[PDB]
């Protein structure tokens, strides 16, 4: 919940090495690690609302 | 003002979905309640029809505002061993 913390936010490509505990339709409980390949946004780099 | 009208409002969204949920998962099967977990458990939670049929992608309460945009549910546990290696044989 809350682990990290640093005064920058990365706005860079980057991966969250998160692993989830799902169940499918046969209720066969697997954990599974992601990577969530991500990137923030951004149309306009100086507007103080979007910024 | 209106947001601290109920003051424990994580409980009060906690209990209200799980008595429906709870409710609702009641009235089926394991069997279905385990084809379609997330399908009956969501519909549960917001049940109507405004999309079998989905309901919506809402779970409004008016008495603070609080929208619960949408209910996810993580695994399924049964706790009872008995459940569980015998539901092993059905896996062997």
């Amino acid at each position: 919940p809350h682990a990290r913390r640093a005064l920058c936010l990365l706005l860079g490509p980057d991966f969250f090495t998160d692993v989830i505990t799902i169940e499918t339709a046969d209720h066969a409980r697997l954990q599974l690690q992601l990577a969530y390949n991500w990137h923030f946004e951004l149309k306009n780099r100086n507007d103080p609302a979007e910024a | 003002a209106k947001l601290f009208s109920v003051p424990d409002f994580v409980g009060d969204a906690c209990k209200a979905i799980a008595s429906r949920v709870r409710g609702a998962v009641a009235s089926v099967t394991f069997d279905d309640f385990h084809k379609n977990s997330a399908r009956i458990i969501r519909m549960a939670v917001f049940g109507f029809e405004m999309s079998l049929p989905k309901a919506r992608d809402q779970a409004v309460f008016p008495q603070n505002g609080l929208v619960v945009s949408s209910v996810d549910v993580q695994s399924v546990e049964p706790v009872d061993q008995r459940t569980r290696d015998a539901l092993q044989r059905s896996v062997q």
